[PDB]
């Protein structure tokens, strides 16, 4: 294997069509090479095109100006586009599935929209008011995002603990491992689950008959969780109140049962109390923690700081996905270091997420490098904001991927760029165009339409002269 | 993903394989003196031989395509001392072995030639060679309706003295794509890697050169600027180091961006995207590397093939 | 995490393993005097105990008032609103004014601390907290969301003030090490030593050119070179005089500053080579380093904050590229976590500031107050905490205000045990200026502290009275009265 060779490598003018090859004796193959993770899928450009939908019906909205109502109708409007990208998105990872099944590409795309549906979760929901401020969809987007994360607790866990397996005498539910999983669905909001793990049982079994007293907490505990309010704040400071007086009402009284039973449910009552010590034992990683601070403990915002930092001491982020730590930051304020990671798992998704948090007015250009100045064409570079690098170079990306489909949404994206001289785009479209995989007449109308709209008159001009060839010649 | 690799059809070694405008042909040739072409099928996407043909007396090392707006032209250049043009005659079979009629000979070199590439478009046929005598030739097909008509334009003595022993040497060119920069190009002779650019003169003078090279350069491309204002042009080195350097005209300025030994070995080829977005990368440790610009600037690899 | 004192080092109760004994502890009324006893045979002594870290300096409470002088005098400006145009610029305008007043009110106190008891543990921490602000004032400070070119000559001064303070390498003590002149091996010429260099670049990435300077003036300027090779003389020489004019002031004169800087090294980069092959390189390297080359600026970084700052200095002066210089540089050099600081600044230059007030807190509670103040004062932190169905549930002391409001409302009540009547005033203004929390609330909170006020003085009972005025509290000045008779 270990021969020094000369081997040569050629980038074409089609993503998914390059070549290898080597120059030594005996060695007169060539390798056409696609670039590593690329998508040539219908179901791609699908998304591509609902994408670029959004962000051209954004209008001036995809701009955020640092009407009184303009304000608020400016969120209204995003916090929906935001809605509709994640849509998308989840429809793409749809048809990814039921196409190519559960391979590389549909991991990322499922990470690419956790760290979405976080992001929603914390800046498209309450504009930076708190939960009170809409309980509903909030609680809503929370219980969503940490239950599309992970896939714990998976069903093939559930009966991996009902094993029946009796190996010092088991009762079935005084084991510790019953427990954790039931306290585990309740962090997790999961209630319908966490109810039935309990009428699985001794709901009525060892408790109804053994100590009649445990038997109504246990009884009217899972009664409360059946009402945990979701659209009142208001319910939930009274429901706050019957959880913490079931808690101390059962806190001191008969002990009719054994020694561990009695406090498996005193636990299980502090942590639908609110307990910080309590959610934090019975958390397997930091965001059910943080999930569970916000679900039983205090519904505020004001206090996710603490809680992150509480979760984090707890349970370490675990670097075995992509998308633990971009959440971590969208959290912890800084939005703009989840991009990087976003970009690795899919460059599209990366582009406009980077666009909807700029017209959200989370990230912008901070840049301002003259006060002497006029050529500097740079619709590509730091100059301009970090959204307007992500779509620019999404365009160009798009451009060679060949897809004549796709190529009005390269150029739209490149036109629509919220920054950059109308005469530096002129550059840019001057020579990108020449390079469309037109066929059709109407193809090659659209070319001319848009050497119109935007004057490249020495361009429309060799788009016709190849055309004096492949048009006056081809098709006779 | 890997597609199923093909034979090119040649008995002896392969030295360059290149795409035409659209990407959906390839020319290569190899010692064997023969220029083969293939086509990329629309229905069955595999590559097919459309044609080949013996070309020269000699090696054939350089190829490469000239500008869709001239029609369809093949530029070969070969030990045997020349650079020959051919014309693709669509009302010939494939495979004919008489697809492509040769347009022209160019004798001038006095040297094996190693290289040879047409210019932009944007200033008409024109296209330079190198070789062994150490000496670049600009060519112009004056009047593009002779294809025939091809004068020289230019000859600039790149080396001073070509040291011409044990043909341990290594030349290399590359044009400025760049529409709207003026027209310059880029020469690697040994371990020097220079840059010409046209005066009001009309003619080539050296405007900077590419410092750092501690070996033989065995590869070098502009990237096309689309977007940005400078240029950027990347070398393989036998050093086993890739470059790229940052040109700026305020009269060029250079400087130095990345450097990246990766390849433990020899560099060998450097290719571009077609946007410049990505920078491909081959050597000895028998991988390909792509390469793409961080935010600051910087180059970072983002896959490696094997 | 947490101090494990030793109560009275001299003479400790606890010992054996033996009868884990009945400790009892009792906080006193006054911060500096509590007390720890046994309820154990033959254990009748009495340990009085003061608060683990606590400050009863007068520089102390000199610096608490002078913070408290600023806060007060920021008047209207303390707050931050989400005479048109120009608030906007003179708010920040007054702010970083008395950004600047905070910083300089620290370091005259950090002054005070080394006179008196020289480099004792509080002086490091109170640096630590002085590094960690230089830092926060560098970055949001000067330019208002503005890039370096809107006042460069600021922007580097602060910056380059805030890395050279830090910490103390490169120290004298380490000058001299590498000059030590020992020639153990045939030839060692005063700088063919890696070691020569390292600290020659170190020198320029914190822009230390003056003594970057005299570091070459030191062996083979005119010597080795002016002699060897003429050519590699000249570059060594007028790339000194590159140094010698770093634009400081106009971001024109850096950007043809760097256009010199990256001719000279194209020449000499092809050109005659009459000099060792290692001094060829390490001359390119420290031209390259100049010119700003990324690789290059990581390579003779030893830590993070060095590749950082070289960045910014030689290759482009924009904050735009923070978030990836920042990760550049970390990539090559991690936090040290042995030092407090480091994290905050790298929280504070990656945004998220909110995350620096634990730690300052821990490094003193006083700084850490009015720094979240006047973080929320220009507008970096704000009360997220939010109401009801428009409807008792009045605890000032909580997380339902700000997080600034909190640590305030903290350091007042910390005050007041304290026991020093000249803070009181300082304790009850930071509670009335809240500018959080009902007047009621404020009432309520000041009719329980203002009883423990250690009034002596006429003057000091007029001040109590007047705040009882102030706040009609008349029914708690009858109570202080009732004392008096009965004291």
């Amino acid at each position: 294997n270990g021969d020094k060779m000369p081997l040569k490598f050629k980038l074409g003018p089609l993503s998914y069509q390059n070549m290898a090859f080597i120059t030594a004796k005996d060695k007169y193959k060539l390798y056409p090479v696609r670039i590593p993770r690329l998508d040539t899928s219908k179901e791609f450009s699908a998304y591509v095109s609902g994408l670029f939908e959004i962000y051209r019906d954004l209008g001036d909205d995809r701009v955020f100006n640092v009407n009184s109502n303009f304000a608020k109708e400016h969120n209204a409007t995003v916090n929906l586009a935001m809605e509709a990208i994640l849509n998308e998105l989840e429809v793409f990872i749809g048809r990814v599935k039921d196409q190519d099944g559960r391979v590389n590409r549909f991991y990322e795309l499922e990470e690419s929209l956790t760290v979405l549906n976080c992001l929603r979760t914390m800046y498209f929901i309450l504009d930076g008011q708190d939960v009170e401020e809409n309980r509903s969809e909030f609680i809503e987007s929370l219980l969503n995002w940490i239950n599309r994360s992970d896939g714990e607790p998976d069903e093939e866990y559930i009966e991996q603990v009902f094993s029946v397996k009796d190996s010092a005498g088991k009762k079935v539910f005084e084991t510790q491992y019953f427990w954790k999983l039931l306290n585990q669905l309740v962090l997790r909001g999961l209630l319908s689950q966490a109810i039935g793990c309990i009428e699985r049982s001794d709901l009525l079994p060892y408790l109804s008959d053994t100590c009649a007293v445990s038997f109504d907490a246990v009884s009217d505990s899972i009664e409360l969780l059946k009402q945990y309010p979701k659209d009142s704040s208001s319910t939930f400071r009274e429901w706050k109140n019957l959880v913490l007086k079931l808690s101390q009402a059962f806190g001191s009284s008969a002990t009719d049962i054994s020694g561990e039973l009695r406090d498996y449910i005193e636990d299980f009552l502090l942590v639908i109390g609110g307990n910080q010590r309590k959610i934090l034992q019975y958390s397997r990683t930091w965001y059910e923690s943080f999930c569970g601070f916000l679900l039983y403990y205090i519904p505020s915002l004001e206090l996710s700081a603490e809680y992150l930092q509480m979760s984090l001491e707890a349970n370490v982020v675990d670097i075995t996905n992509d998308w633990e730590q971009p959440c971590v930051d969208i959290i912890s304020g800084k939005i703009h270091s989840i991009l990087p990671v976003m970009e690795s798992l899919d460059s599209c998704t990366a582009a406009f997420t980077a666009m909807i948090c700029e017209a959200k007015g989370l990230i912008e250009n901070i840049f301002e490098g003259e006060k002497n100045s006029d050529m500097l064409e740079d619709l590509f570079s730091y100059r301009n904001g970090m959204a307007s690098y992500m779509l620019n170079s999404f365009a160009f990306e798009l451009c060679s991927l060949g897809d004549k489909e796709l190529w009005p949404v390269a150029i739209g994206l490149i036109a629509l760029s919220a920054t950059g001289t109308r005469s530096a785009k002129k550059m840019v479209i001057a020579e990108l165009l020449p390079h469309y995989p037109f066929v059709t007449n109407d193809d090659i109308e659209w070319m001319l339409s848009i050497c119109v709209e935007w004057r490249l008159p020495e361009i429309a001009k060799e788009i016709y002269t190849t055309l004096g060839n492949q048009m006056l010649s081809a098709h006779n | 993903p890997h597609m199923q690799p093909f034979d090119s059809g040649h008995d002896d070694l392969v030295h360059d394989v290149v795409y035409d405008f659209y990407g959906r042909h390839v020319a290569t040739c190899s010692s064997d003196q023969h220029i083969k072409v293939f086509k990329l099928d629309k229905d069955t996407s595999n590559w097919e031989l459309s044609d080949s043909w013996r070309a020269h007396d000699s090696s054939i090392v350089a190829i490469d395509w000239a500008s869709p707006e001239y029609g369809r032209i093949i530029a070969s250049a070969s030990y045997d001392k020349t650079v020959k043009l051919w014309e693709e005659d669509p009302d010939q079979e494939e495979c004919s072995g008489r697809r492509w009629n040769k347009l022209c000979t160019l004798n001038d070199s006095k040297g094996s030639l190693y290289s040879v590439k047409f210019a932009p478009a944007h200033l008409g046929l024109k296209l330079a060679c190198l070789g062994n005598d150490g000496i670049l030739r600009l060519y112009d097909a004056l009047e593009p309706s002779d294809l025939r008509s091809w004068t020289l334009t230019s000859e600039m003595k790149v080396l001073s003295i070509p040291p011409a022993n044990h043909l341990q040497s290594d030349f290399c060119l590359s044009w400025c794509p760049s529409r709207f920069s003026p027209e310059k190009l880029a020469v690697s002779a040994l371990e020097q890697a220079i840059i010409y650019q046209r005066g009001k003169d009309g003619k080539l003078h050296v405007a900077a050169k590419l410092p750092g090279h501690k070996s033989l350069i065995r590869s070098i491309s502009w990237a096309p600027s689309i977007g940005r204002w400078y240029q950027l042009i990347a070398t393989g080195c036998k050093d086993g180091r890739i470059r790229i350097f940052k040109i700026t005209e305020k009269n060029l300025q250079v400087e130095l961006l990345s450097e990246h030994d990766d390849h433990n070995g020899e560099v060998w080829s450097v290719s571009w995207n077609l946007t410049g977005t990505i920078l491909s990368s081959a050597g000895d440790d028998g991988k390909v590397r792509l390469w793409k610009a961080t935010y600051s600037n910087e180059f970072k690899c983002m896959s490696v093939i094997t």
